[PDB]
Order: C-alpha cells, then structure tokens, then sequence
C-alpha cells in the first residue's frame, strides 16, 4: 500500500506489516533456509581468532579484493591528454564496466571505445578490428589522439599492437602521422596502478623515442610532473596551484581535471584541456622530472632516467608535513625559486591545526587500506599526529614497499602495534577489525560492508569507516576533495577528528545514561 | 514526420566509414505499428562495430551479473583475473534478504584472481583448491557457481572436470560456466549460457523426489531480478490474488526455489530475453506452460492480473478482482496527483532487453509519451514484440552508438530521457532530465502498484525540478 | 653491434640442433652468443649447457611467485664457449598457455637489460607449428631483424617455409623483421640443393647452406653436445662453421614473396 | 578502577559497576527525585501539541535563545582592522566571556582589552577608568588603533564616550592623532549583528566625517565591501578570490581572516593584516559599495549612501546560485569588468552537482536557524536544491525581514509547507521538531541537545544535527569553511547530500532486516 501523500521507496516499503509477513512465508516454505540459531553460531564463528587462522591459510581464494586490472588506470592515463580517446584494443564487455566504474566514482560522462574482439578475432587476431576500429573511432569521434590499451584476452593470445597499428597506417585507415601510442596493459598482472604506469610510458616513449638528438636537458626551464593513478580532482589542483605560487614552470603530463569536471551548461563536451601533444615532446627539454607516486611509476622512471636523461629526485608522495616539506624543498633545489612567504604561512596553519586538534587524534587507532604511496603516505600522516596505525592492508602492494612501510613505523613510537599485509584481501582485513578492534577504518566504500558486520556483532564492536581512496560510490562529491600538499593535510586532518567527534557524540547521546559527558564544547 | 525522421537518420549516418555506415543503417528504423514481422524493418543481435562506443557489455555480465548473481545461497566465484567481478561487485541491485558472508553471499566478490603463473600453466589445479577453501570458509553455502572470465575459453581449463571431481568428494552442486566474454556480441548469449548450465546442473536434482506438497495455485516468477525490490512488490499481488509463488529466478533466489519449479503449474515469465530458453524447456521437459507478463504501470498490470487468473478456477478469479479493487483507489490518487504534472511530455529510452517496451505503459498511465526507444541486445522476437507498442513515425534503434544517440536527441529534444549509468551524465551537461532505467536511480520498485507510485514520484521529480532552469547563466 | 636472428622451420626439422651447432662454432670464432629459447619442452639450450640448465623462466616465476620477483641471475647461464642460455619454460602437454609464456620471458629479458652486455648475435629457436601471438614475440620490433628459415627437400618442409613465410610478412610490412635465408637441413632427396635454391628464389631470399644428413649430429646429441664440441674435425663439425662465417656475411634481408602452390 | 594499559576518560569509566552503584546510591538517598514513571511522563507531555501551544504563549520566559548581544559583534568587527585593539568600555566579566566564545569557535588567540569598570566607576562614571586605561592599553600591546565599544552598565548610565576619550586627549593620557574610533554598544538592544553594524560604522565616520570636501566618487576605481558578522574564514577569502579573478580593483573593509589564522611557528602575533587606516581614509573615492549581509548593515547603509553618497546596489547576501549570479554581475556593471570564464565555468560545476544529488535531495525537510541574512540566504538555496524548508527561525529577526522570507517562500513550490519565525528560541524550535518532524535541523552546536531530546523519544523521532552557522564549538576546523557564493554553495550542497546519505545508511545498516537497501552505489 501507498498514502499519495507519503510514498515509501524499498526502504521503508517492505518493513509494511504485509510485505515482512509474505516475506516469512517465502523463507519458510521455499527456501530452505539455515535456521537462526545456526546462522548465528556461524557469524559468531567467523568473527573468532580460530576463523581468522584459517582465513589467513587461504592460498587460492580471494574474496573482496581492494584492487582492479590493469587497462582502468590505463584509461583514465589516457584521459589526461588533449582531445585524446582511449581505446582498448579486446573485448567490449571491458570498457562497460571501466566507464561504469569511473561513472560512478566521477558522476562524469567517461568516454572510451573498444574494438568488440568476438570468438572469430580470438581465433584469428584483431588485426581487422583494429583496423576498421581505429578508423570508425578517428571518424565518429575525432579525436586528436587515440591511446591503445589491451583487454586479458588480446594478451593471452599476444595481439601484436605495435604491428596492427602499423599496418593500419600502411594501408590507410588512419593518417600516418596520427598519434597512436599503445601499451601491452595485462590484467593479469600487477593491478589498475601498474597499467597508469605501462599507458604513460607508451605515450611517452611515442613522442620522444626518435627525436632525443635535439634535446638539451634544461632548456625549457620548466620542470616535469607525472601524478601517477589519481582520482582527487583537488589532488591536480593543488600541486598546480603550489607551483604557480612559487614561480616555477612546470608540465603537468597526464592531466584529467579539466575532462572530468566540465560545467553542465547545455552541452556535452567529450574532450577538454589535458596535457598537449607539445608538452609531451618538449618534456625531455625539462630541468628535471618529479613522480608523485613512484612505487607505481618504475616503468616510466627507467625511461626518464634513461632515455631523458633526467636526475629523478629520490621523493615520496607529498602527503603529510615531512614529505610535503622534502617535496617544495627539492622543487626549490631543481628550478631556483625559493619557498614563498604564502607556502610558508600555509604550512604553519596545518601545524596550528595539528597543534588544536592533537588531544582527540592521540593513540587512536586505525586499520587502512588502498594503493600503495597513498597507503604510506597516509601512513605516515597518522603517525606525524600521534595516531597509531594497527592494520595497514595493500593487496596490489610488493615486497619492497612492504620493506620501507615497516621502517617507516619502525622510526616511531606510534607504530609499535602496527603490522604491514601485501596480497590480503578485504576479507582477510574483516577478521583482522574483529579479533584486534580499531577505532575506525580508512579506505572506500567496499568498507561499508565490513562495517555493517561489525554492528551485527554488536554496538561496542561496531568499527566505523572513514571514506578515503578509490572508488567512493556511496557518497556525493568527495572526488573533489584533495589528499596532497598541505591543503590535503588539513582536510584529511579535519576528516579524521570529526569522524573522531562525531563518533563519540552518537555514543553520549543517551538520555540519563551516557549523556553526562555530551559536551557542547570539545 | 516520418519523412522527416528517414532524413535524420541519412544525415547521422554521413559521419561513418562506408562498412560502418551500410551496417549501423539496418539497425534503425521509423516504426510501423501494422508491421508484425520486424525482420523486413530492423536486424539485431550482430556483432557491433569496432571502435564506434556501443554500451553493450559481455557474456560475462550476462551470466555472472544478471542470471546467477542474485542466487543469494551459492556462492559464484570469478574465475580468472581480478578485473571483471570487482567491476561488478554490488554494481546491479539485485535484492536479497539474508545474513551476508554466512548464508548469504550476493553482494560479495569471489575471484581466482588469475597471476600470469596461472595463465600459463592453468587454473585447474588452484581452482580445485580454491573449492575447499571456500567449503572451510563458508560452511553454510548451498552450492558454488564458476563463472569463467575471458582467458579461462582460451587456454582450455577443464572447469566440468573440476566441478564433476570436486562436487562428488563434498556431495556439494558445483556449477561450471563458460560465460567467456568474448562469446556472442553482448549480453544476451551470457543469458543463455547461463540458463542452459541451471537446466544441465541444477534443475533436475529433484526429478526422482515426490516429497514436495504441490496445490493446483503453484506458479514460479521467472525473469525478475527484484531491481529495489520490484520482484518483492510483484509477488505480493499474485499471492494475495491466492497464488503460491514456489519460486523467483532469481531476485532473492534460492537455490532450492530453483529445484522446485518443476512441481509448479505455470511459469510467469516476466523478462523474455533472459529466461524464455529455460521457459521452453521446461514446457518440454515437464509439460509446464508459460505466458509473459507485464507488471510496470496500472494498465498492464490490471490486464496482465486478469490474464494470469483467467488461467486458474472461478475463485482466483474472483479473487483477481478483488485486488484490483482494493487498489484501484490507490492508483487513480496517483494518477490524479502526477499526471497534470506530466501530461503531453515527450521521453527518449534505451535500455538493454525487456524494458525499452515494457514501460511504455507506465508512462502512458501518467500522459507521457515514448517518442524513441531502442535495445542493447534484442533479438528480433522483442523487437516483434515492440512495434505495436510504439506509436507510427517513432524512432527504433539497436546497439546504438554513443553518437548517434547524441545527435538523435539533439533533433527530437525530448523532456526525458531514461537510460543506463554510462548515458547519465552526458545528457544532464545538455540541460535534460534523466532518469537510469536499469538501477531506477538507487529508487523503486517500479513493479506492480506499490512500485507505480515511487514511479510517478520519480519521473516528475525529475523531470520538473528547479535545476533544470538554471543552466545558462544570465549573462552568457 | 648486435644482431638479433630467429629460427622457424617444420616441426621436426632440425632448429634446435642446427642453431645450437651454429652458435657453437659462432662461439668458436670468438662472438658473444646468447641462446633464447622459445619452446615449452625447453630443450633449445641442452647442447651447448651439458646435461642440465634445470632453471627456466616460467618455471621460476611459478616458485618465485611473480616474474617480477625473478632476477636475471636466476634463468641465465652460460656453456660451451661462453655461449649465454636461457629458456622461456611453460607447461606439460595439454594444459595452460606456452605462447604467453614466451611473451612473458621475452618480456622479461627485455625489462631486465639482458641484451646490453657485449653482445655480438642473439638467437631466438622457436618450435614447428606457430600456432599463436605468443610464438612470433621473437620477430615483434627491436627483437629479432634476421630470419633463417630451415627445411628440406621433402613436400611437407617447404609447404612449412612458405606458411611461415606469410606469418612473417604482416611483421616484416609494419617493421625492419626481414628473412635472410633458407637453410637446408638434408633429408638425402634427389638433387635436393638445387630444389631449394629454387624455392629461395620464388620467395625472393637465398639458400645460406646445405646441412647434410649425418648421424654424428644426432650422435653427439645423445652425449648432450654439439658436434663442434663433440668432434671437431669431423667433416660435419667443418659444415657448421661454413654455415656459421655466411651468416656473420650475410647482407640479404627481404621481404618474402609467398606463392601459390600450383 | 584503571587499567594502566587502556586508561578511561569519564565515558565510559563512569559506566563501571561501582560508579554505577554509588549513582544509585547517591539518587535514592539524597535526591528526593521525581520517580522515572512521572519524568517520564512529564518528557512525553513536552513533546505534544499541547505543551507547544502553551509554550508559544510565553511573553517574558526565554529559553536557549540563538543569538548574542552587541558588543561581541563590535570586538569582531575591530579585530578586522590594523593592529587594532577593541576596547570595551565597562565590566571586565564581559571581556572574558567575549574571548572566550571566539576562542571556542575559532580556536585562537582573542585579544580584545577592558578598562574593568567596577561598583565606584558605576556611580562615578568611567572617565577616570578610560584614561587610565587608553593609556595602559596603548603603552603595553602598542596597537596602532583602538576601537572603544561599550558593556550594558555603560550604556545605562550614560557615559559619554565622545567626551571621556576627547578629555582622555586633551589631558595628554594618549596622543591627540592617535586614532579612538567609538561606538555605543547596548547589549538590550538587538544582538551581536547589531553591534557589528554599530562599530563599523563608528569607525567609518572616525576617518572620513570631516573631510568629505575633497572625496569624488569614482576616484579610486575600486568597490568597497562590507562583509559584516561572518565567522567563516573561508567566506573573506572567497569573496576575494572571485573580484580578484574578475580585475575588480576592491577594497575590503573590517578583514580578520589573516588576525583569526595566524600560523604556529614558535611566535605569537596578536596583529596581523587587516584593513588599512588609509582604506577606510580613501573609502569614499571607489565607485560604489557592497554590503555583503544588509539586513544588519541598515545604519551603515545609511551613513554611506548619506555621507559619502555611494548608490549602494540593492543585493541579497550572495548564497546560493541566484544572489551569487546577481552579485557577479552588479560587481561586472560598477567596475566595468566582464565575468571572466573560469568563473562562468565554477557556476556550471554548481549546477552539474546539484543535478548529479538532486534526486537525493528532493523533498527533504529543514529546521533552520542562525542570523538574518545566513538564514534567508540557506533558505533561498534550499529551494534551489528542491528541499523544503518548514521550520527557519530567526531569534534576533525583524518584522521586515520576516516579510521579506515570506515572500521568497512563496515564490517557490517547495516553501508552501514552511513558517519563518522572530523573536523564538531554541526551545520553541524543539517543539517544533517533536509535533511537525523534519528531517534534519541546519544550525549551530547549541541544536545538539535537541537532538539527544528528539532521539530520547525514539530513534524514529531522531532529527539529526548538520552543523552550519555560529558558534560552532563541538567540531574541529569548521570555522575554515565557506558558505558564500559558488564554492559556498558546493560545500553547502555536499554537506547536505552526505548528510542524508550518512543517515540512509544507519537506518539500513541492519543486518538481515533493513541492509536489502544497503547499497554500494548511491
Ligand atoms: N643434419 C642432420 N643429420 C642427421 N640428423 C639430424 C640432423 N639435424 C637434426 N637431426 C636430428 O633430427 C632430430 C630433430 O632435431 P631438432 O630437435 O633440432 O629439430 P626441431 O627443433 O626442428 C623439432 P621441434 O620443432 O619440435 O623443436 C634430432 O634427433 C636431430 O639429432
Ligand atoms: S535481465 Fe536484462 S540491461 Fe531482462 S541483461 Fe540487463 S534487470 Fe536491463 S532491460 Mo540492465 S533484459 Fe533485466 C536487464 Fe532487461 S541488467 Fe537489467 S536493467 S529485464
Ligand atoms: S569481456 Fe575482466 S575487466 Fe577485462 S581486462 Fe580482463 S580482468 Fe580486466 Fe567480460 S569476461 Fe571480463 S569484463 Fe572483459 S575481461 Fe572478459
Ligand atoms: S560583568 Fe555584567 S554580569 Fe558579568 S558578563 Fe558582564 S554584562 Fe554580564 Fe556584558 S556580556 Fe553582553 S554587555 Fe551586558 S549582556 Fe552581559
Ligand atoms: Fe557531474
Ligand atoms: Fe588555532
Ligand atoms: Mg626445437
């Protein structure tokens, strides 16, 4: 039933007295269904140290995993470039679910083609796909730029794309001049970070892999910025925004902001801004080359180092007051300008922040997880604030990163509980909030889930998730926020203490109980 | 018009390469409600064009995401790398009632996640291990599907061998799927694979069993996948019109619901593409009959209720008008209410296989009308099928193109468009209302006369809000 | 500097021991030789390393884990004459995926630096029947340049020349891939030197050498040597090093004509 | 009892079973309290329609009313001026209070001076007080101006400043150049806006009253702002940034963001920025003025466009996307300057987010309360956003102003359900929120009890509280934020939007009852 004046959506339609009484019936008569008493025997099973053991046996298993394939940070590389398609050479099924992913991570039209590889261009190759592809794409779409990437299954069967593009040109379908840089990008490999940083290579080794005689490193007096898999629109902002304010010259390469952020004003624009065809082919005349997440940006700092030439500066991701710090440091030491009054002033004010908010952030604990630099950078913020990190999860995570996030905890008194996992899994991470209780967990919104089993155990046990990463599905707008610099600083630092304050405001809000300690000033 | 509207599709179709152009001409056509045989109007179900941004997904997605999914007590691994089920992990809202993780697992991703060690030597042997740890993890799960990713066809794992070997030392239905997403063109051939594997694994298990109790009112629900609860809002008509719904495939599916259907006396087949293939079969096998059913707006379901009782003694149908009456009050304050809110507006729709045609009487209901609609992944049947619901000198499409949707709107300017997620955002930048028509915009049920309100709700909402006045700024 | 040359040929024609018994006397004349090997069975590399080199690619990124686990210290050893070896590995008969692995161990190597030592030649041996991608990574860009093709005189080993001739000219269009010659692995047929000179000239290439069948090959073989290290002042030990110094003067790298078989 | 290992804070030590006890004790033996039965039915009569009818007939009871009094507007506004020192003329008790609350809110230093009137210099007069004191003041923090307001017992004796501060200069107690601009501040009349309005307009007839004779209007080619009682940091900077990105040559007078965000860098500096002595001097020259919150600058508002004969434009605060729109472009018709692009495009991504949450926010019903011009400007973008305002409440409105909203009301669909109220308090707002529920309540910390009230009914009556307004005590950093124009509006429009989605969240939480409807993509 429905009152017109009142109409109930799912929730709360179907806790109506008759939908919860057919609903009884459903279970009891067809679906023969575990009674109660088990069903909770079992939760209370897998919330137990002994369940946990086993979980952590698995070999073969994964379960909620925190990662996606290679061609997504292939995709969203490609999108950073002016009036450039992305393309991914392989099945169609793959690009739906890229652009859907990014649809609802953005709220953002997402623009990409495929070149619809059925059984027949499994068996014989996709030389004709690619032909007719790049052709219909360069005509329907026009783009100035098409960035080739692979699906699993043109990997498997080893589509040579260097070699279809190459005949696509030599027989017509598309200008021989027509940019097309490509990258093997194979999902079953590494993760969505590794194929950002095989996309980029291919771009840039496309565009200045010839031509390095008339390259003098230094001449343009400007210096090269590669983000790496970034998904805060605030994040770009931010690093644009320091640099201008200092002075320097620089060259963003790969830069989305613009085409995911454009203004709904009656009418749709494909492309917008990116970085230029000319900036990339004038990168290797650059002062130097600054990654921002180099623990996925290998590739691409080989072929820097080694074919530009370029002193690639030793830095972590410019995240927290130390690293943001090294990071306008080494931009003052490579391109002569020295910090400004502004920057400076700025840092302070985070200080001050940190200073303001220190008796609620101390000793309070946290299980987290995402890529790798933004793990280690956020990392080493909780520590910078006294916070204690107790569960640092990264499933596309290696061994050596593992190595220097253990001697960064090692380095201080508040990461003595703390303990690094690589290869595990949201699953593995769910025992973990059970067995060792943190106070809250920072990672997106597959958390949710983790949370809800939580609460089921009960209210004290509940272990609230603080949303920050990629992707963030269930709220509106964070993609704008900024997690770098001393901007991402102070609104990762007011994110947390508010969760902080939030959390403990619901917990002394009962009437005559806890509400004695329901302060109005904290 | 309908001169007209050929001219708008020559015109669109000048941007194309010569092969592109002489194919993406024989899927659209001006629609002629005389015409019954769609073959000597349109084609579908080919193969899209490279390069040319079809929204059409995979088999995959047809198997995994849409058939066996919302089985909530089976647990549905992705067998092969980590991109396809974490890209649609809780994507499609699938409803279920259950204790997630223990007895229930739908909103979970389960994967082998495929290394290239895995590829090259082969996945059998960490699959089979796989099984036994999912058994030592969640013990109460009541079978396990393996739904096959793009390179699991290509280098030729032996999944039935695992499933065969496996299910027997636990005594526990394993169910291989070869849902490779480079079969077919889209979506589609996954429905089909996937309803020929619960035909060859599942539903015979209680051929030999007689121990169900079974009463001349059993009918199964076939082809809803309770989008927001639209199968839950559906099943409480049929039952209070005195009906026993054995079974739902598969929103809120159990497996044991799907064993039952058998012992059922009609099959209500809601969405025909996905599941007419296990419909037949069982009109086959166990001489069950089937009839399709339309539960989107009051009009087709006050017809489709009387057409359902007609099938059955006096009583249900006295019953049939009892419900009816009952709600009749209900939908008419409803009517009264939107509709001059609604009136005379002009709605654009694509979607994937059921509801480009199924929904056209919802919208009538309020005073709208369905200047275009299209599919994804129709088949010539739907398309027979949809040509007398459309109006003379309306625009069909098939697999459209993101370009040429683009450039159809921008000539027919309707008031409304209701499409899917990658459509969205494109259409709210040019100033029109947009309502997603697979997920309902996170709302619903549309199913059924509870489900009709939120619709009526929904479209006006929308459609008349005051952020569509404020996209140009006053000063340009 | 560096030369980069890939062995195709029938299923059964003799690549593994002609490649290894050229490389053995190209080590002899004082070259840098690395042997890749491209076949799953792995036994590319066996006569120039006696007995074993138990350690292929695949198989130690299987135990190591991941590829990129895997050191170029691990897979890479050196035999007779210096000569360097390394195998790419994969799976038993009938399951997984050889090809891939093929790309992955060419992958490898390439992001590892394996080909900037000193190197003078690098020789890629393939197996018969290039059944996918996989198999051709050797004649993708900046790998091999140079092709030798080896048959015989017998219907069904020139039949193969030219099949792989066609798999070879979508690489050689698009890139610098070009085909330096045919080499005659003898199968004692009649006038069977001047029937493959003439099927090198339909295809536009040349006829490097005429291998003739002699049982110290497969003699040596069984001793898990080359003949040049096995005997070398057997008549056939002299015929590698023939084949050997024109391939060191070879300068003719074509585009092959493929014909049709009437 | 404690464990030395996780020491507890009085939540939840007091929890403890023999604190728990002693309470127990502690109430039965020596409280003589009302038996919970007759508590708790006296709760629920608090709740009904009755209680609120006689609740709305007080006359002279008023409880947690939502406003301050005047000279704690007059310390904020001369806090915005060149190390300046406001100067508060009468009890010391004030001052103290005063500091207080903006440390609270902004978590800084407040300096602001007394000149600690006590039971003498109430009947003698606080002449001898004000020259003592002027010249203590000037001797030990050396501000460069001193802003003289008034306590009630001042003004209720009538003592004149004028005369004590020129008697203060012709006895050589401070020096006859050095700038004392004054303002009577009565505390029982209006509220602390109404101060603001007081003390900005002392100051502006300080530097420009005598020496009109060579003012010309036009003459600087710059736009004077007013910005008023604002407690956003955020909302100077953005006003700032936006003329600035326009080529409008503006001056901004009364500026305390740089004095209220000092950094911590090892100094404490009691002044810093602000307006300029020779702003205010040269004020009358620029081309017109904007007075950015005029429902509490009508006294300015008359002295400006009297004296100094500015055609002061007839604008809203700018909140929303109207009144920023209206503002941008009267800024545009003053200064001659076009709208630039970048923020043409900063509108459109305003508008692309409220199309992306508007099915979220559709239909959602506010409490609101706060200032004048605040509240009509967050009750103008509610009906942008299609939410329904029901509740607004102004404690220190007008009938004016009340009229005005009213009519703004009207113009929209969704203002049909809602009633502006003046002269009501925060416990006339709680009734509200029992017999007509909204879904959330917009406003200041002091809203947190009615919510611990609304949830002591049922967690189905539960209204939660989104903190937007002043003060802000119970958060951390929220005082950086932004409420005006486009960015405003942004911030605005996530707050809310997360709000209801953080709320649908925890009402479907629940597992195997209501999580159907706990979905991953919202
Ligand atoms: N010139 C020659 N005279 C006599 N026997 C020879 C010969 N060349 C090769 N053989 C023998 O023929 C057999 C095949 O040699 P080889 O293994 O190198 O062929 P191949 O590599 O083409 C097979 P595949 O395609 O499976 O890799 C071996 O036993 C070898 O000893
Ligand atoms: S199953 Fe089909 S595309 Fe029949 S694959 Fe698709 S939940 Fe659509 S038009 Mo998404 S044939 Fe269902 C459908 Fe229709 S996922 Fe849903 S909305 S009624
Ligand atoms: S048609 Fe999968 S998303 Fe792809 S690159 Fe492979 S991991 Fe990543 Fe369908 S079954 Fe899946 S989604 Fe495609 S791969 Fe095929
Ligand atoms: S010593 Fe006097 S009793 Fe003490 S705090 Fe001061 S007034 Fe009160 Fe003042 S704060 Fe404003 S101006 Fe009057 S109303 Fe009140
Ligand atoms: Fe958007
Ligand atoms: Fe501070
Ligand atoms: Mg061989």
């Amino acid at each position: 039933s429905q009152q017109v004046d009142k109409i109930k959506a799912s929730y709360p339609l179907f806790l109506d007295q008759d939908y919860k009484d057919m609903l009884a019936k459903k279970r009891d008569g067809f679906e023969e269904k575990y009674p109660q008493d088990k069903i909770d025997e079992v939760f209370q099973w897998t919330t137990t140290k002994e369940y946990q053991e086993l979980n952590f046996q698995r070999e073969a298993l994964t379960v909620n995993p925190a990662k996606a394939c290679q061609p997504l940070g292939a995709v969203l590389c490609a999108l950073g470039f002016e009036k450039t398609m992305p393309y991914v050479h392989g099945s169609q099924g793959c690009v739906a679910y890229f652009r859907s992913y990014f649809n609802r991570h953005f709220r953002e039209p997402v623009s990409c083609v495929s070149d619809s590889m059925t059984e027949d261009a499994a068996v014989f190759g996709g030389q004709q796909n690619m032909k007719d592809g790049l052709q219909n794409c360069k005509a329907t779409y026009k783009p100035d730029m098409i960035a080739v990437s692979t699906t699993c299954m043109a990997e498997v069967i080893g589509d040579d794309l260097n070699a279809f593009i190459n005949n696509s040109k030599k027989e017509g379908f598309i200008p021989d001049e027509f940019p097309v840089p490509f990258a093997h990008t194979p999902s079953f490999v590494g993760s969505h970070v590794t194929g950002w940083d095989n996309m980029f290579e291919g771009i840039a080794r496309y565009f200045t892999l010839k031509s390095m005689d008339d390259k003098v490193v230094g001449s343009n007096k400007k210096i090269n910025i590669v983000p790496g898999f970034e998904t805060y629109l605030g994040n770009f902002r931010v690093i644009k925004r320091m640099l201008s304010e200092m002075g320097v010259g620089y060259s963003l390469l790969s830069d989305p902001e613009e085409v995911l952020d454009t203004p709904a004003d009656g009418q749709f624009r494909m492309y917008a801004g990116g970085t230029t065809q000319e900036e990339m082919k004038d990168a290797p005349n650059a002062l130097n080359t600054v990654l921002l997440q180099p623990w996925h940006l290998e590739k691409t700092k080989k072929f820097v180092e080694g074919t530009w030439k370029h002193e690639v500066p030793k830095l972590n991701i410019p995240m927290g007051l130390d690293w943001t710090d090294e990071f306008l440091m080494k931009v003052s030491e490579i391109s002569g300008q020295p910090i400004p009054a502004s920057l400076t002033k700025e840092r302070g004010r985070l200080v001050d922040m940190m200073t303001d908010s220190h008796t609620w952030l101390h000793g309070k604990r946290f299980a987290l997880w995402g890529d790798p630099d933004f793990v280690m950078g956020l990392v080493k913020f909780l520590l910078e604030l006294g916070c204690e990190p107790v569960h640092i999860l990264c499933h596309n995570g290696n061994k050596r990163w593992k190595k220097a996030v253990d001697a960064i905890l090692a380095a201080s008194p508040y990461g003595k509980n703390a303990t690094v996992y690589i290869g595990k899994d949201l699953w593995h991470l769910r025992s973990l909030v059970f067995t060792d209780k943190p106070d809250f967990m920072i990672g997106n919104s597959y958390g949710k889930f983790i949370q809800r089993d939580t609460l089921h155990k009960g209210k004290e046990f509940e272990v609230p998730l603080i949303r920050i990463g990629f992707p963030i599905f269930d709220r509106h707008h964070l993609h704008r926020s900024t997690t770098l610099g001393y901007e991402g600083a102070m609104q990762i630092l007011t994110t947390l203490v508010n969760s902080i304050l939030e959390r403990l405001d619901e917990e002394t809000r009962g009437m005559q109980a806890t509400d004695y300690n329901h302060d109005l000033v904290r | 018009s309908r001169e007209e509207v050929e001219s708008l599709i020559q015109e669109v179709l000048e941007v194309y390469p010569e092969k592109a152009r002489k194919d993406r001409n024989k899927h659209l056509a001006v629609n002629d409600p005389a015409v019954t045989q769609s073959k000597k109007c349109i084609i579908s179900n080919k193969k899209s064009q490279p390069g040319l941004m079809t929204i059409r997904g995979c088999a995959y997605a047809g198997s995994k995401g849409v058939v066996w999914g919302p089985i909530k007590d089976m647990i549905h691994i992705s067998h092969g790398p980590v991109g396809c089920g974490q890209y649609s992990r809780a994507g499609r809202r699938n409803y279920y009632i259950g204790t997630t993780g223990v007895n229930a697992f739908v909103t979970m991703n389960f994967t082998s996640d495929f290394q290239e060690k895995d590829i090259v030597f082969g996945g059998d042997k960490k699959l089979a291990k796989l099984i036994d740890e999912v058994e030592t993890l969640f013990p109460l799960n009541k079978g396990i599907s393996v739904q096959s990713e793009c390179p699991i066809g290509l280098i030729g794992d032996d999944i039935e061998s695992v499933s065969k070997v496996k299910g027997a030392e636990l005594s526990k239905t394993i169910v291989p799927v070869r849902c490779e997403g480079f079969r077919g063109v889209s979506q589609s051939l996954g429905h089909h694979i996937a309803n020929d594997a619960v035909r060859d694994w599942v539903l015979g298990k209680r051929d030999e069993d007689t121990t169900f109790a079974s009463t001349p009112y059993d009918v199964a629900i076939i082809g809803d996948y309770n989008i927001g609860g639209d199968a839950w809002s559906s099943r409480i008509l049929l039952e209070e019109m005195g009906l026993r719904c054995v079974a739902q495939w598969s929103g809120d599916g159990s497996i044991s619901e799907i064993e039952l259907t058998p012992k059922v006396k009609l099959n209500l087949v809601h969405c025909y593409r996905s599941m007419n293939y296990i419909s037949r079969h069982m009109e086959e096998k166990y001489g069950i009959p089937w009839m399709e059913y339309n539960f989107f707006g009051p009009t087709k379901t006050i017809e489709s209720l009387r057409a359902i009782a007609a099938k059955f003694d006096e009583s249900i149908q006295k019953k049939c008008e009892e419900v009816i009456a009952k709600y009749k009050p209900e939908w008419e304050a409803v009517v009264a209410k939107y509709r001059p809110r609604l009136e005379g507006k002009r709605v654009m729709l694509y979607i994937g296989g059921l509801r480009p045609r199924h929904v056209i009487g919802a919208y009538e209901d309020l005073g709208m009308e369905v200047v275009g609609t299209g599919y994804e992944f129709a088949h010539n049947d739907d398309y027979d099928r949809t040509m007398k619901e459309m109006g003379d000198s309306t625009l069909l499409y098939d697999d459209v193109t993101g370009y040429e949707f683009e450039e159809f709107v921008k000539r027919i300017k309707p008031d409304l468009i209701g499409s899917g997620i990658k459509e969205k955002f494109i259409f709210q930048k040019m100033g029109i209302p947009f309502r997603q028509m697979h997920s309902w915009d996170y709302s619903g049920p549309y199913h059924g006369f509870d489900g009709f309100a939120i619709f009526a709700r929904d479209m006006d909402m929308t459609l008349n809000n005051p952020c569509w006045k404020k996209l140009q700024a006053p000063w340009e | 500097a560096m030369r980069q040359c890939a062995i195709y040929g029938k299923g059964g024609i003799g690549k593994s021991t002609t490649t290894q018994n050229l490389v053995a006397a190209l080590a002899e004349m004082g070259k840098k030789v690395m042997i890749v090997g491209c076949d799953p069975k792995a036994d590319s590399t066996r006569l120039i390393l006696h007995s074993k080199a138990q350690n292929t690619i695949m198989e130690m990124a299987a135990e190591a884990g991941t590829v990129e686990d895997l050191e170029l210290e691990d897979v890479l050893k050196a035999g007779y004459g210096g000569v360097k070896c390394v195998e790419s590995g994969g799976p038993e008969p009938g399951v997984g995926c050889a090809g891939r692995g093929v790309i992955t161990a060419i992958n490898f190597l390439e992001e590892e630096g394996a080909y900037e030592d000193d190197l003078d030649f690098v020789f890629y041996d393939v197996l018969g029947d290039v059944v996918c991608g996989g198999f051709a990574m050797p004649i993708r860009e900046n790998k091999a340049q140079e092709i030798y093709i080896v048959c015989s005189g017998e219907m069904m080993a020139m039949y193969a020349a030219n099949n792989i001739s066609k798999g070879i000219v979508k690489y050689a269009n698009s890139g610098s891939v070009r085909l330096g010659g045919l080499i005659c692995n003898s199968r004692n047929t009649d006038r069977e030197d001047e029937l493959i000179i003439a099927l090198a000239n339909k295809l536009g290439t040349q006829m490097i050498h005429f291998v003739p069948r002699d049982n110290v090959v497969q003699r040596a073989e069984i001793r898990r040597m080359t003949v040049i290290e096995y005997d070398p002042k057997a008549k056939q030990a002299d015929e590698y090093r023939a084949l050997a110094r024109k391939v060191v003067d070879n300068k003719l790298l074509v585009i092959p004509n493929p014909i049709t078989m009437d």
